[PDB]
This record gives structure tokens, C-alpha cells and sequence, in this order.
DNA sequence: ATGCATGCATGCGCATGCATGC
DNA sequence: GCATGCATGCGCATGCATGCAT
């Protein structure tokens, strides 16, 4: 089943659905959640009357399926000479840490910490398994809280536009059945098929949730279960199944009173349960300062963007190159050196010592 | 085709003779007749199945191995006939016991996964691996059906029951009628039938795609060989030739595929236990064995060991019932690894049920009657408490429960039974189980200034049920934090894809399980040698001084708990009678648990007053280390408060430690300086200045 | 699935633990083509068991008369009530006379007067109150033990519903309703819910419970002695 | 004579309205 | 002042039983 894209939607119209049939080797491709171009014919299948001296429907047959916009050794072999040259040029630059920050967020002024956190979340870690049967998380989740209009929702949209596999939800617009998955019958056999939810479509990707406080308690419990076990279990309609959801969550939230209280802790400012709160790796807090120079700087950028629609951007690397580099880099599984162990131990000791009573109270314990 | 050549009688007889010769003459690498001993072992258990390795068959006769994948049914029938003939030649009585024998292939060249099964594999032999998701149970299917005529009483001859089409008898030979017929239940032969749904392993599924499932059928001895949720490997036949497989009523002409499987792949101990019990440090080894991956928390491990070993229920007549289960409650700050203990206990325990009070638990905590979503049958599903009868029930997030769960737990802990009155069903079910629960404080951090009851959302009657209460705090100790960080980093490094305790040696898990089973089965301690006077005096003094303090007096209940713990200790050493050591240990544990729940001033006063009982089998070095830690903490706090930052070195005079030791009646500290604990905490002693440096 | 014939009907109430001896058979209803979505099963007949046997898991009058004719029956009965618990002789006597109970009397006017006794106990924890309740529940011929808020899967008072499929008035037996002429022990008297608290007033006073819903009005009988425990 | 459309539960998914508890 | 627990209507699909039009 295929769906009409958003770019072709006319005024006040809902996207149309079409049915495609694949034969022989073309059966292998065309996985769910993809954006693909199909080549084939339009053929009528029965679903006025005839007599001796009529209900029909439209079905599409496809011949080839291709990506709309197109194992380290295999990736190296697939890439062309110029693509590999560009990848090598990118790899040998320190400014890659800085330039990418300007590459993905050109219009946004300041907030470099959020950009670096988003980059680290995008790159992700290395998952591991223990000998006792337990599993260790390798994904990174990021939460943002701030005053109104402090560029809070722009990062989620940028991740939407950049990431190829990303699903975005807001508040109560997504139901419980919208997430997780659903099970329905097969139309031509005794088998059953599974309709994937938002989390499953964003598998090995990034899931963006705005207005995280408005979500219902049951939905938050389901999200916490997905974050913790990284598995979705469905026992419905005579079907029992378990599915893998290895996603990374980027969430946006607002204070209870609508403004961040400087004299209160983080727990007293957000109406979020402690379990889901503890699972997040990084929390970012944005406060709108009443500074004249900051207002001038923001105004300059906004007016420059509005004055020059497309000439106010000086990206160093195209988004396609960044996507290719990310795809190449995510395959690597670096190890931990011996001296890094002692360095991490000492740094964690210092971080714990920071929690002493000789300094003012912090908003989040370690 | 291969099947066409196989069908005719000539090659059938030739293959039969060849397989008989192969069965008779096959030997192992050492020359021993494999089939002789295999058939003898099968005979010893009156089995009905035989296992044949494909590698040996290919090595001996290549033609049978070549024809095997492309013609499974007929060749398997021929092999069954040959095996039956050979077995009947070996033993003649089996015509009375078993009239047929099945031949199953064990090994095969590994075949593609469930995704690659396509048209090329039609009517062939395949090997797959998957995970079981459902089971239909055992069902009876017809075989050699005998029919009874409706007009006359003639019994029709047996008809072979094919799995492709239903049996349709032609007509009665005598009366020549062709009307309806009925099945002769008394003389018909029946076979076992089972159906399974198999899904790909989630770990091997590539990202961006969903696992796929297929159906399989088991017959005869293969039934009830796989539990749901287990990982299996099957060798089977990829089949379509069954009636109703083709979609004809509407839609495209689509066939449904079904796999027919024929193979599934998944005294001295007593003396050893008695010898281990003779060891002088068996109890310490058992205590250190629990939770190898969890650092510290020795008291928690000891309490969990006592709970696991358990006690002995009593019932004088049928009036006064006293339980013997030791319930455990842990309350702690976040990040103290409370869930790891529960997971380890679930792994160790033979019958353990794990549940969480937050919600969406796999196993519920309240009984209800409902139609099961999978089996679609009207069932009565009891709570985790009933399913854990004579077992262990672990509860996580104990403070997030609702009213129904709280009421059910209260009635299961007080009355040890659950009463159900729903949908016209009135039942009472036993819930004899040991409860271990984990919880967090109300404010997110434990406050020593308040009592244990005020720091937990639970009510006093619920807390009163638990025999052992543990309190875990997250105080900042640099050495402990450094050691924990080292352990965590080492654990992370070791498990990349590409001995610290005073105990001599922890026991292996299997030996621990055998010890627990033996102790539970064959140990029943008796209290014929108890000393009532000491217990009575201690109880009187405890009550008097608790009321002198004026907060939370002790009661009779604790004494009973103490007795239980004593019995538990007597179960560890396999002693048939309790002695003074177990009584003293139980007294120490109970007093520690009671004291830890009081507030600051009361706890300090009780600890000062009751130093005699709490020091049973303790180490003076540990007490001196505690004193030194208190002094160091005081000095560091003063330095941080005044100077505003920590200094590079910490120093403390020896005279204060000596004076405090004299207060505890200790006059020598050379052993403490030479003790391993002194070096472990990186303390040094300087006689040139009579100081202690850290 | 089980089939009972003739005199074997109504011998078993649902919820009982039974041992049944019978014949393992299959249903015979001629032949029919396989129908429905799934047609993999071929030649499968539903099975059942035909039940043939079910087991459920004057001289004494003189003995009782001799026991009651003694001058020391009161002391013997008092001692027989929980000999394990130390002290509380007056409490044991009160429990015994509660177990024996009084007599109910009707009047020509149609009014009724209660013949059952109700007791209340208050005290500090650790005074062995629950043990007495359990002993009373075991000793009494009919006895129910509750926790005030109902139970794991049964409420304290009855409820009435209407089945949409069959349009019949289904009543769920509560803890008070399940006992008639027996003793109901109630721990944690403080934590009672509002509706149950309101209903127990009428249950104690008139020994009846009146329930009115759409198209129905009923008055169930609850002649229960009440033994309650509570905390300070 | 045979295969199919329909009557009668029942699960599924959902939205909507009334009561209450913090 | 609002989110949630507890009925109840709405719309639907699915399964089991049977009764006869082509
Ligand atoms: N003593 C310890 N030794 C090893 N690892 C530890 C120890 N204490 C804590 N950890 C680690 O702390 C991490 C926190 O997760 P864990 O599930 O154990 O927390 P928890 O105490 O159950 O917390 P919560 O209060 O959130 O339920 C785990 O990965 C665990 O390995
Ligand atoms: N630091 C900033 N730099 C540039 N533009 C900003 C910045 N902060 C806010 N803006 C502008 O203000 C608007 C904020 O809207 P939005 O991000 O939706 O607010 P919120 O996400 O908090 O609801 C954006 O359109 C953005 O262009
Ligand atoms: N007077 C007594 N004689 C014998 N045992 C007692 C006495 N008082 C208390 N106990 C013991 O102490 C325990 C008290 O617990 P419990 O009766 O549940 O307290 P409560 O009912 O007040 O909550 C019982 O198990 C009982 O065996
Ligand atoms: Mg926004
Ligand atoms: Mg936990
Ligand atoms: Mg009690
Ligand atoms: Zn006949």
C-alpha cells in the first residue's frame, strides 16, 4: 500500500491511497515507511451487467522500485570516487565539530550547546550485551525545556527535514494505537499482518515529541516501556508478537506556570514522573534574557532571513554529504582505552564531589 | 521427476534393501555399532521414534541423501518400513506394543531463514530457526477410520486418513447403499495433532523491516515438545497440496503455505552437599555468593539469603496458624540498584514471579475471569500471588500501586488466601508465597530526621507484615564511589562485542541451587534447646528502654520473626536443632532492622545502649573504620564550611581514635593499622607525628 | 467440556474442586465441510467427557445434651475459645456468646427485631486481634473475613447489573450477602468507602439491603453478626 | 442437490457523556 | 477548573449456527 505525498496535496484534501503489486525479485524491496518511486502500468481488477446473446477497481502493477533520493567495506565499495573523496575530506577536519553546527542550524543564533547535544544524539553510541543476559542501552535521549518562543520547536523541525527516518508527534494528537503497533487480518490468507506505529517507523532513527507534558499518563507509561525494554509486545486477536524499537527520543516541554522558576529545582518545574525523568540522558534549559544586545542580534538575523529568502545561507557541506557521512560513521564500534578508564573514574569522582554542601544547591543531582 | 522414479516398486525395494543394509552395518568412528545401542536405548523406554543423521547417510550412500530433499514423503515412508522391519527382526514382541516407527533427520546443511522461503522450495525439505509464539495443545485426529452403516450394522473396512482431503467412503458392500455414515468410535485409531506459530528471532531481524511468521504442524511424538516463547529449530516439508489452500471465493489466486515438521532442536550431589556443609565458613560463602555482579550491600545479601532459605510454618491443631515465610522490603534512593537484586532473585529462584506496580505488567496482581486474547477460551486467570504458591513474588515500584492491588496484597499477606466472587464463581485459593518488594521515598530522598513510616507512601499495617526492612542511602563516599566506577567501567569494557570480598571462594550457581533444594527438602530444625530466660530478659529490657525513649515500642511479632530467622540459619548449616549461634545472629539482624527505622536521636541512643548484642561475630576493625570515617567526615565538613573548598590532604590525631576505642573498650590498634581494611581505604599512620593521613 | 445426565445435574456448583470419573469421547453430528477463515485442520473432531461419577472435595444428640447439661459448660466453652492466646477471658466469653447468638422475634404488626450481636474492638497494634477474627471465622459454621474495603475479587456489599445480551438482572453476591446467619469479621474498619459505609448502617439495623435500579427494586436479606477490629 | 447469505453473539476500536477528586 | 473513572451509544469486523434458491 502506498500513499500520496504531502507536496501533491491540493486545498483541503486528504492524501489518496493506492495498491501496488510486486512480482518476483521486486517483491524483496519496498519496505514499510520508505519514500520510493515505482515504474509500471495501471490495470483494472474486478470487485451495468452482462448477458448472453460489472464492478471494477484500479490496481497498479509495478516493474521496478527505486529510492526517490538515493559492513563498512560494502559502503566503501558502493560509493563513487568523488563521494569517497568528499567523505575523506570531511573526515580529516577538526572544524567538522564546529562546521556541522553551522551546517544543520544556519538561521538559529546561539544555543550551541543544544546543537552539540543534537549532533551527539544523532551519532549515538554502541549497544552492548552482558554475559548474564542483560542489555545495555546505546541510544541517547534529549529533553529541552524553555521559555515561550525561545527557538524550542525549530530544532525538531530541523531534525525532521534532515533525518530520513523521523516521526514527529505533538500532545494528544497521537493515540495509544497510533504508537506501538496494530494487528489486522490478511485479505487472502489465514495469516495476520502488523501495522507499524510511530516508534516502529522511527526504528534506528530519531523520534520527535513536542508538548511532552500534554501526553496522557497511559501514553507516557507506554513511552517509558518502549524506552526501557526497547521492545513492543502485542497479544491481541489471537496473535502474540515481540518487535524491536531501537529509537532515540528528542522531546520538548514547557514549565507548569509557563515560565521557568529560577528558585526551584527541575523536578518542581515539570509535571513529569520520576521514572521517565531518570531515563533521559541530557536536559537543556533555555531562559530568555532581557538583554539589549541579544535582542539586537536576534533581530538582525530575523530581518536578514526575511530580506534574503535564499541568499542568506552559506552552508559548508550539503545535507546529502552529511547524511552519507553519518551513514558511514554509524557503522563504527570504537573501544575504550585503558587510560580512559582511569580518566573517567577521576572525572566522575570530581563530578560527585561537585555535589558537596559547600556550594549552593544544584537543580539536578548526579 | 525424482518422485516419479521413487514411486515405482523396483527402486522402492532396492532403496529398502539398501537402507536395511545401512542400518545393519553402520558403525561409529571407533567401530561400535551406533544403531545397536541406539535401538537398545529406545527399547529401554518403549519409545516410538528413531533419529538418523544426514551426514552419516550421505557418507555411506550418496543416492539416498541426494534424493532426500526433493522427495521427502515417499523416502521417509520407505525408511520407516525398513526401520520397522529391522526392529521387529531384533525384537519380536513389539507387534504387541508399537506397530509403527518414525524416522527423523537430526542434522542438515543449514537453510535460509523464513524470509527466503519462496516458490523454489515447493515440496522440498527445509531447515529453519525461529521462536514459538502460540500452541493449540493436543488434539485427536482420525486414522484407519471404520464406519458404521445406517441401514444395516456392517462395519466398513479401515480407510487411510490423508492430510490433504477428508475421507469419503464409497458405499456399503453388502446393502449397496450410499447414504450417510457414522464413525465407529470404539474401534477407530487416533493420532496426536498440534499446531504452532513460529516467528523470527527479534535479534536477527534487520532494522527497518518486521519479523515474519509461519505455521507448522506436529504429529505423534512431536506433540508438546515446545513451550511458547522458546527458540527452536525445525526440519520440515514445505507443503501446499491440501484442500482449501487456494483462494477461490474472491481475490487473486493465492495459495497458502504450511510446513510439516519432523524434527525439533532446542547421588554424589548429596555427598558433595554434606561435605560442603562440614566447611567452617559455609555461611559466609553462601552470603557472598548472592549477587556477584552487585558491589557492596552485604546486609541486603544476608537478608535475602535468610528469606530464600525460609523457615517452618506451625499450626497447633487447626486453630492457630503461624507462617514461616520471610517477607523483605527494600526502600532506597534512585540509582542504588534495587532492581538488579530482584532480577537476580528471579533468575535463581525455581518458581519466581516478577511484577511491577506501575502498570502494563505481563502478569497481573488481581484475579479475573475473561476470554483469553490468544486462545479465545473462557479462562479464570489468578493473580501473581496465586501463581507463586510455594514460591517467590517480586514487586517493583511498590508505591505506585492502586487500591485493588493494595487490598489484594493485604489479604494475601494477612490471610494467606484470595477469595474470588465473580461471574457466578465463588472460590478460595491458597497464596503461600514469599514477597520481596522494592520502593523509593516520598520526596525522592530519604530523610533521617523522619521515621521510616513517614518516608514511605505505604500504610502502617502493610509495613507491619514485612519481617525485614532495608534502608539504602546515597551518601557521597569518595572511595566507595571510585570503586563502584571502576567496577562499572570494567563491566562495560569486558562485554564489548569484539574476588574483592573477604570470602575465600563464592559458590557456583548450580551448586547453590542444589544446596537450596536439598536444604528445603530435607532440613527441619527443632527448637528443643532454646534458652527462654535470655530472650525474655532481652525483650523486657528492649520494651523498657524503648518506652523510656518513648517512640515505637517493640512487640511480640519481632520475637516470632527472630525465631523464624533462627530456623533459617539452622537450615543453612543443615542442623536438626537450633543452637545459640543462630539465635544470636537472628537477634542481631532483628535489632539492626528495628534500630534502622527510628529517627536520628532515638537511633543513636539505641545504638549506644545496645552495642553488646549488635557486636555478635562483628569485626573490631570495621568499628574502628567506622569511627575513623566519622572523624574524617566531620573534619571534611568543617574544612568545606570554613575554607570554602577542600584541602589536598586530610589528617586526624590518633588520640581521639584511641579515646573512642577506650569508650568502646578497645585498647590496641596495631592490628587495625596492619589490617587490610586500613590499606583498602587508603589510610596511612605516621608515628613521627602520631597522626592518621588520608 | 463435561456432560451430565439425569440425576447428575445440579450436583456441582461452579467454583467447586471436583474429581470426576467418566468416558472420554467425541461429538458425532454427521459430516460437514470445513468452514471459516482457516482450513488447515483436516479430520479433527471436537472431544468431550461423559460424566459418570462426581466427588466434591442421632447418637450425637445425647452427646450434645450431656455436654450442655453440666454445671460448668460456660467455663469449658470459654477455655475452648483460642487456648493458645494468653489472657482475655472476658473477650473469649464475649466471642463465645456472640457465636451462640440471640433469637430473632417477629410481631403481629409485621415489624422485626434484631437477634444478632455486634462487637467492636479498639487497641494498639500487636494485641492479637486478627488471630481472634480468624479463629472465629474457622469456628463458626458460616463465616466470612474481609478487610473493610471488600476483598481481592469481591465487594463488601451486593451490586445489581443488567446483561445487555439477555436482558436479565444479575446480582453479584457481596461479603455480607454471602453470609446468612453466620459471622462477618471486618479488619481495618476505618478505611471503608462511602457507599459501603452507608449500606452497612441499614445492614446492621434492619438486616436488609434495599437496591433500586431502572426497572427493578429489591430487598435482599443479610442476617449477619458483625465482629470488627480497628486501630487508634 | 449443494454451496452461500443471513441471523445472532462477541471482540475491537472509538467517541461521548456523567461523576469526582485534587 | 480540569483530567479521569465508569457507563453507554456508534460503527465495525469476526466467528458460529442453519436454512434453502439456483
Ligand atoms: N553497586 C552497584 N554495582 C554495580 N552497578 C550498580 C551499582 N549500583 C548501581 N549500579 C548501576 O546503576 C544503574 C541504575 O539502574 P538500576 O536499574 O540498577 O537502578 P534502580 O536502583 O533500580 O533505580 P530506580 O530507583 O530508578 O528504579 C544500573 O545500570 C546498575 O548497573
Ligand atoms: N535564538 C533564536 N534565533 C533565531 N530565531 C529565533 C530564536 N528564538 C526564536 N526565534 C524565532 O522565533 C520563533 C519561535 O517560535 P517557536 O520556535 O515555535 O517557539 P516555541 O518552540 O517555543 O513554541 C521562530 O520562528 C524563530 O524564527
Ligand atoms: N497475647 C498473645 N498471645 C499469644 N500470641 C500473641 C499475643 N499477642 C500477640 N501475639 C502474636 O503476635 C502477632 C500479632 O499480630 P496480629 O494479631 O496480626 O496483630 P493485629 O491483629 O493487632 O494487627 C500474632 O501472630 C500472635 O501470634
Ligand atoms: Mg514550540
Ligand atoms: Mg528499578
Ligand atoms: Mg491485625
Ligand atoms: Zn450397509
Amino acid at each position: 500500500r502506498i500513499q500520496e505525498t504531502q507536496a501533491e496535496l491540493p486545498r483541503g484534501s486528504i492524501p489518496r491511497s493506492l495498491e501496488v503489486i510486486l512480482r518476483a525479485e521486486a517483491v524483496e524491496s519496498a519496505q514499510a515507511g520508505d519514500k520510493c518511486d515505482f515504474t509500471g502500468t495501471l490495470i483494472v481488477v474486478p470487485d451495468a451487467r452482462a448477458e448472453t446473446n460489472l464492478s471494477y477497481r484500479l490496481v497498479f502493477l509495478a516493474c521496478c522500485v527505486a529510492p526517490t533520493n538515493p559492513t563498512a567495506e560494502s559502503i566503501k565499495n558502493q560509493m563513487t570516487v568523488k563521494e569517497w573523496e568528499k567523505v575523506f575530506e570531511m573526515s580529516q577536519d577538526k572544524n567538522l565539530y564546529h562546521n556541522l553546527c553551522t551546517s544543520l542550524f544556519p538561521t538559529i543564533h546561539g544555543n550551541d550547546e543544544v546543537k552539540r547535544g543534537v549532533l551527539l544524539m544523532l551519532f549515538g553510541g554502541v549497544p552492548k550485551t552482558t554475559g548474564e543476559g542483560t542489555s545495555l542501552r546505546g541510544d541517547i535521549n534529549v529533553c529541552i525545556v524553555g521559555d515561550p518562543s525561545t527557538a524550542k520547536s525549530q530544532f525538531l523541525k530541523h531534525v525532521e527535514e534532515f533525518s530520513p527516518r523521523a516521526v514527529y508527534t505533538s500532545g494528544k494528537a497521537s493515540s495509544a494505537a497510533g504508537l506501538t503497533a496494530a494487528v489486522v487480518r490478511d485479505e487472502e490468507s489465514h495469516e495476520f499482518v502488523i501495522e507499524a506505529g510511530a516508534l516502529m517507523l522511527a526504528d534506528n532513527g530519531v523520534c520527535c515529541i513536542d508538548e511532552f507534558d500534554k501526553m496522557d499518563v497511559r501514553d507516557q507509561v507506554a513511552i517509558h516501556e518502549a524506552m526501557e525494554q526497547q521492545t513492543i509486545s502485542i497479544t491481541k486477536a489471537g496473535v502474540k508478537a515481540t518487535l524491536n524499537a531501537r529509537t532515540s527520543i528528542l522531546a520538548a516541554a514547557n514549565p507548569i506556570s509557563g515560565h521557568y522558576d529560577r528558585s526551584k529545582s527541575l523536578k518542581q518545574n515539570i509535571n513529569l514522573s520520576a521514572p521517565i525523568m531518570s531515563r533521559f540522558d541530557l536536559f537543556f534549559i533555555l531562559v530568555d534574557e532581557c538583554n539589549e544586545v541579544t535582542d539586537y542580534a536576534i533581530a538582525r538575523r530575523i530581518v536578514d532571513l526575511h530580506s534574503r529568502i535564499e541568499e542568506s545561507i552559506d552552508r559548508v557541506y550539503s545535507l546529502d554529504d552529511i547524511r552519507r557521512y553519518l551513514l558511514f560513521a554509524r557503522q563504527f564500534k570504537p573501544k575504550i582505552s585503558k587510560e580512559s578508564e582511569d580518566f573517567i573514574v577521576e572525572q566522575y569522582k570530581h563530578l560527585r564531589q561537585r555535589d558537596g554542601s559547600g556550594v549552593t544547591k544544584s537543580s539536578w543531582r548526579i | 521427476s525424482v518422485r516419479e522414479w521413487v514411486s515405482m516398486a523396483g527402486p522402492r525395494l532396492e532403496i529398502h534393501h539398501r537402507f536395511k543394509n545401512f542400518l545393519r552395518t553402520h558403525v561409529d568412528s571407533h567401530g561400535h555399532n551406533v544403531f545397536k545401542e541406539r535401538i537398545s536405548d529406545m527399547c529401554k523406554e518403549n519409545r516410538e521414534s528413531l533419529v538418523v543423521n544426514y551426514e552419516d547417510l550421505a557418507a555411506r550412500e550418496h543416492v539416498l541423501a541426494y534424493f532426500l530433499p526433493e522427495a521427502p514423503a515417499e523416502l521417509l515412508q520407505i525408511f520407516d518400513e525398513a526401520a520397522l522391519e529391522v526392529v521387529l527382526a531384533m525384537y519380536p514382541k513389539y507387534d504387541r506394543i508399537t506397530n509403527h516407527i518414525h524416522v527423523r533427520i537430526s542434522h542438515l546443511p543449514l537453510v535460509e531463514e523464513l524470509r527466503s522461503l519462496r516458490q523454489l522450495h515447493l515440496n522440498q525439505l527445509i531447515r529453519t530457526s525461529g521462536v514459538v509464539t502460540s500452541c493449540t495443545g493436543v488434539l485427536p485426529q482420525l486414522s484407519m477410520v471404520k464406519y458404521n452403516c445406517n441401514k444395516c450394522n456392517f462395519v466398513l473396512g479401515p480407510f487411510c486418513q490423508s492430510q490433504n482431503q477428508e475421507v469419503k467412503p464409497g458405499s456399503c458392500p453388502e446393502c449397496q447403499s450410499a447414504g450417510p455414515f457414522e464413525v465407529n468410535m470404539e474401534e477407530t485409531i487416533y493420532q496426536n495433532y498440534q499446531r504452532i506459530r513460529i516467528q523470527e528471532s527479534p535479534g536477527k531481524v534487520a532494522a527497518g523491516r518486521l519479523p515474519r511468521s509461519k505455521d507448522a504442524i506436529l504429529l505423534a511424538d512431536l506433540v508438546d515438545s515446545c513451550k511458547p516463547g522458546d527458540e527452536i529449530e525445525l526440519t520440515g516439508i514445505y507443503h501446499n497440496n491440501y484442500d482449501g489452500s487456494l483462494n477461490t471465493a474472491n481475490g487473486f489466486p493465492v495459495f497458502a503455505t504450511v510446513i510439516l515438521a519432523n524434527h525439533v532442536a532446542k547421588d554424589e550431589d548429596v555427598k558433595m552437599i554434606t561435605s560442603l556443609s562440614k566447611d567452617q565458613q559455609i555461611g559466609e560463602k553462601i552470603f557472598a555468593s548472592i549477587a556477584p555482579s552487585i558491589y557492596g550491600h552485604e546486609d541486603i545479601k544476608r537478608g535475602l539469603a535468610l528469606a530464600l532459605f525460609g523457615g517452618e510454618p506451625k499450626n497447633p491443631g487447626g486453630k492457630h496458624k503461624v507462617r514461616g515465610d520471610i517477607n523483605v522490603l527494600l526502600c532506597g534512593d534512585p540509582g542504588t540498584a534495587k532492581s538488579q537484586f530482584l532480577k537476580y532473585i528471579e533468575k535463581v529462584s525455581s518458581r519466581a514471579i516478577f511484577t511491577t506496580g506501575q502498570g502494563a505488567s505481563a502478569v497481573g496482581l488481581t484475579a479475573y475471569v475473561q476470554r483469553h486474547p490468544v486462545s479465545r477460551e473462557w479462562t479464570l486467570e489468578a493473580g501473581a500471588l496465586v501463581l507463586a504458591d510455594r514460591g517467590v513474588c517480586l514487586i517493583d515500584e511498590f508505591d505506585k500501586m492502586n487500591d485493588q492491588d493494595r487490598t489484594s496484597i493485604h489479604e494475601a499477606m494477612e490471610q494467606q488466601s484470595i477469595s474470588i466472587s465473580k461471574a457466578g464463581i465463588v472460590t478460595s485459593l491458597q497464596a503461600r508465597c514469599t514477597v520481596i518488594a522494592a520502593a523509593n521515598p516520598i520526596g525522592g530522598r530519604y530523610d533521617p530526621s523522619l521515621t521510616f513510616s513517614e518516608n514511605v507512601d505505604l500504610t502502617e499495617p502493610i509495613i507491619s507484615r514485612f519481617d525485614i526492612l532495608c534502608v539504602v542511602r546515597d551518601t557521597v563516599d569518595p572511595v566507595q564511589d571510585e570503586m563502584l566506577a571502576r567496577f562499572v567501567v570494567g563491566s562495560h569494557v569486558r562485554h564489548h562485542p569484539s574476588p574483592n570480598t573477604y570470602g575465600v571462594e563464592p559458590l557456583p550457581q548450580e551448586v547453590l541451587k542444589k544446596y537450596i533444594i536439598y536444604a528445603k527438602e530435607r532440613v527441619h530444625p527443632k527448637l528443643n534447646q532454646m534458652d527462654q530466660d535470655k530472650v525474655a530478659k532481652m525483650y523486657s529490657d528492649l520494651r523498657k528502654e524503648s518506652m523510656a525513649t518513648g517512640s515505637i515500642p517493640i512487640t511480640v511479632r519481632h520475637i516470632e520473626s527472630m525465631i523464624r530467622m533462627a530456623e533459617a540459619h539452622a537450615r543453612i548449616h543443615l542442623r536438626d536443632y537450633v543452637i545459640e549461634d543462630d539465635v544470636n545472629m537472628a537477634i542481631r539482624v532483628m535489632l539492626e532492622s528495628f534500630i534502622d527505622t527510628q529517627k536520628f536521636s532515638v537511633m543513636r541512643s539505641m545504638r549506644k545502649t545496645f552495642a553488646r548484642y549488635l557486636s555478635f561475630r562483628r569485626d573490631n576493625n570495621e568499628l574502628l573504620l567506622f569511627i575513623l570515617k566519622q572523624l574524617v567526615a566531620e573534619q571534611v565538613t568543617y574544612q568545606r564550611n570554613r575554607f570554602g573548598a577542600q584541602q589536598d590532604t586530610i589528617e586526624v590525631p590518633e588520640k581521639d581514635l584511641v579515646d573512642k576505642a577506650r569508650q568502646i573498650n578497645i585498647h590496641n590498634l596495631s592490628a587495625f593499622y596492619d589490617s587490610e581494611l586500613f590499606r583498602m581505604n587508603k589510610f596511612s599512620h605516621d608515628l613521627k607525628r602520631k597522626m592518621i593521613l588520608q | 467440556q463435561l456432560y451430565c445426565d439425569r440425576y447428575l445435574c445440579d450436583k456441582v456448583v461452579p467454583g467447586n474442586r471436583v474429581t470426576i470419573m467418566g468416558i472420554y469421547s467425541i461429538k458425532k453430528f454427521g459430516l460437514t465441510t470445513s468452514r471459516g477463515r482457516d482450513r488447515v485442520g483436516v479430520g479433527i473432531r471436537s472431544s468431550y467427557i461423559r460424566v459418570l461419577g462426581i466427588q466434591v472435595d442421632p447418637q450425637e444428640e445425647e452427646e450434645f445434651r450431656r455436654l450442655a447439661a453440666l454445671p460448668n459448660v460456660y467455663e469449658v466453652i470459654s477455655k475452648s475459645i483460642a487456648p493458645s492466646i494468653f489472657g482475655g477471658t472476658d473477650m473469649k466469653k464475649a466471642i463465645a456468646c456472640l457465636l451462640f447468638g440471640g433469637s430473632r422475634k417477629r410481631l403481629p404488626d409485621g415489624l422485626t427485631r434484631r437477634g444478632d450481636i455486634n462487637l467492636l474492638m479498639l487497641g494498639d497494634p500487636g494485641t492479637a486481634k486478627s488471630q481472634l477474627l480468624k479463629f472465629v471465622e474457622k469456628c463458626s459454621p458460616i463465616g466470612v473475613y474481609t478487610s473493610g474495603k471488600g476483598s481481592s475479587a469481591a465487594g463488601l456489599t451486593a451490586s445489581v447489573m443488567r446483561d445487555p445480551s439477555s436482558r436479565n438482572f444479575i446480582m453479584e453476591g457481596g461479603a455480607m450477602v454471602l453470609a446468612d446467619g453466620g459471622v462477618v469479621c471486618i479488619d481495618e474498619f476505618d478505611k471503608m468507602r462511602e457507599d459501603d459505609r452507608v449500606a452497612i448502617h441499614e445492614a446492621m439495623e434492619q438486616q436488609t439491603i434495599s437496591i433500586a435500579k431502572a426497572g427493578i427494586t429489591t430487598t435482599l436479606n443479610s442476617r449477619c453478626s458483625v465482629l470488627a477490629a480497628a486501630n487508634s
